[PDB]
């Protein structure tokens, strides 16, 4: 799941670290 | 307070000690040979080996590398293999393991050491709380659902469990469901209550329940930091952007991109509509519960940045045309999509998730009436071969009561206030 148009998510990024 | 040396480890507390005040002084590589030495020395020793992993651990802090972050992360799971491990010690590691994972993007083996940790405390309730966010953080609301159901049967009035209770409902659209739960979990007061998402969550639900109490929440979660104001209600953002819900082409500075737009409507029109008639499960639903009612699709050409081949394929010329246009088509924060819906749909009001995006809408094909949008405070309308822009993070409306479909072309673009550095590494959404 990706946030495209709303904030559905429980988190919309998917990050990596520093 | 915290138990962390077995019975031999308070033998060797004073060459523990030695080496966990190395540590505490910085002189991190000083303390990381120590705790090699007492580790190479005393191999069943729980506290050398934490010693040795929280050493790392800083390293990486300090090197901000992810390698380095990495080896502590294995150290963390050597602390648990030891025998005679004491109960703090082991959760502490487990804990910090599991937390460092999460930070390095590794969500399922986070997920794992978080289900080891509840099966090891099967009485600790914050980790059954921890366990259920590992489930959210790969996808898993079913689960997470009943390890927060769990939470709450044990212990009805944890905040925490009840937030995340009620986002889940709500995901669900279980709104009204979810309303007393994120209510009451944000009023607990309780520790990772005061979050943007319960605040931004509680009053969407309420505004689609007609609840005229919703932007009591939205001011309270502006006062308390998570939102830039009471309309703008994004949550991954730069703070500082120019915050204004409707944008000239002057205003934007990419004035090029929509005379490229408007000069050419007709052909990005005329695509849009052959993949309507010859390729129409290109256009996927709307997925997100946007929607009260109707009928909305996409046909999405680039999203976080990044080009659909199969996509272009059916509006080629499009295609070539936008990759003239930096600023939309490497916008890991937007999307470039047709967006076609049809009468008796209403958007509920919403906010996107970013405010480092701008949203051009290009009219195609544009009923007389009965099509409308509203962005905070300002409603307009489309025009066939003209761009209206607004930024979707203010929150925006949409109406298509018109008796035949309605046609646009949606570019995002970077904000322009956004440095390119700010453009090359803000993560993809
Ligand atoms: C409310 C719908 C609108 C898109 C459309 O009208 O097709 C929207 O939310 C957006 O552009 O972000
Ligand atoms: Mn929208």
């Amino acid at each position: 799941g990706k946030c495209k148009d709303g904030l559905g998510e429980y988190t919309c990024t998917s990050l990596e670290g520093f | 307070k915290p138990k962390l040396l077995n019975k031999f480890d308070k033998t060797i507390k004073a060459e523990l000690d030695a080496a966990e005040k190395l540590r505490k002084r910085g002189k991190i590589e000083e303390a990381v040979n120590a705790f090699k030495e007492l580790v190479r020395k005393y191999p069943q020793s729980p506290r050398a080996r934490y010693g040795k992993a929280q050493c790392e651990d800083d390293l990486a802090e300090k090197r901000r590398s992810n390698e380095v972050l990495r080896g502590a992360i294995e150290t963390y799971q050597e602390v648990a293999s030891l025998p005679d491990v004491p109960a703090d010690l082991l959760k502490l590691s487990l804990k910090r393991r599991s937390d460092r994972q999460q930070f390095l993007g590794h969500m399922r083996g986070s997920l794992l050491t978080l289900q080891r940790l509840v099966q090891l405390f099967p009485n600790d309730t914050s980790l059954k709380n921890d366990l259920g966010v590992g489930y959210l953080l790969i996808g898993d609301n079913d689960n997470a659902k009943k390890v927060y159901e769990e939470v709450l049967s044990v212990t009805p009035n944890d905040g925490f469990a009840k937030v995340h209770y009620g986002f889940i409902l709500k995901a669900q659209n279980k709104i009204a469901e979810s309303i007393p739960y994120l209510k009451e979990g944000i009023e607990s007061g309780d520790p990772g209550t005061d979050d943007g998402r319960f605040y931004f969550h509680l009053g969407d639900a309420m505004q689609r329940v007609g609840n005229k109490e919703a932007y009591k929440w939205y001011e309270l979660g502006h006062k308390r930091g998570h939102f830039a104001s009471v309309w703008q209600r994004s949550l991954y953002n730069v703070n500082g952007l120019k915050a204004q819900p409707w944008w000239t082409p002057k205003e934007t500075g990419y004035t090029e991109l929509v005379k490229s737009l408007e000069r050419n409507w007709k052909l990005i029109r005329d695509e849009g509509l052959a993949v309507m008639d010859k390729a129409k499960g290109l256009f996927l639903p709307e997925d997100e519960n946007l929607r009260e009612k109707g009928d909305w699709s996409q046909f999405t050409l680039w999203q976080q940045g990044r080009r659909n081949e199969n996509a272009c394929k059916g509006a080629p010329k499009t295609c070539t045309l936008l990759e003239k246009f930096p600023e939309t088509t490497g916008c890991r924060r937007g999307q470039i999509k047709y967006s076609i819906m049809h009468p008796g749909t209403h958007v509920w009001p919403h906010t996107g998730p970013t405010n480092c995006r701008l949203r051009m809408h290009l009219g195609l094909v544009i009923p007389k009436e009965g099509c409308k949008i509203r962005c905070a405070n300002e409603t307009k309308t489309w025009e066939e071969g003209k761009v209206l822009i607004f930024d979707d993070s203010f929150e925006h409306e949409v109406w298509q009561d018109a008796s035949s479909f309605r046609l646009i072309f949606i570019v995002d673009v970077w904000h322009p206030e956004l440095t390119p550095q700010q453009r090359r590494s803000l993560p993809a959404i």
